[PDB]
């Protein structure tokens, strides 16, 4: 499924 | 000054810079917002991924109808929520 046509992506926590 | 790194691409961005991203058989319209984490915010809303293809608003094509011999012209118009249209030619 295509359930939300976007993606947030930052640095991880470590 | 504040950067962000695309793993897809390989690329280092400042805040603002906007760029495509090979993803999951389709191409993303990626922007870097920065806010001291490195934030990227990547959408398909914008493009048309019909028949393996990736297009933007205003592209044409053409594709084969399944069964009926002959071709489809379709336009890709995005509004959104990646959304194309197609008729018979």
């Amino acid at each position: 499924s295509i359930s939300y046509t976007d993606e947030i992506e930052e640095e991880d926590y470590d | 000054e504040e950067t962000c790194f695309d793993k897809y691409t390989g690329n280092t961005y400042r805040v603002g810079d906007t760029y495509e991203r090979p993803k999951d058989s389709m191409i993303w319209d990626c922007t870097c917002i920065g806010a001291g984490r490195g934030r990227i915010s990547c959408t398909i809303a914008n493009r048309c991924h019909e028949g393996g293809q990736s297009y933007k608003i205003g592209d044409t094509w053409r594709r084969p109808h399944e069964t009926g011999g002959y071709m489809l012209e379709c336009v890709c118009l995005g509004n959104g929520k990646g959304e194309w249209t197609c008729k018979p030619i």
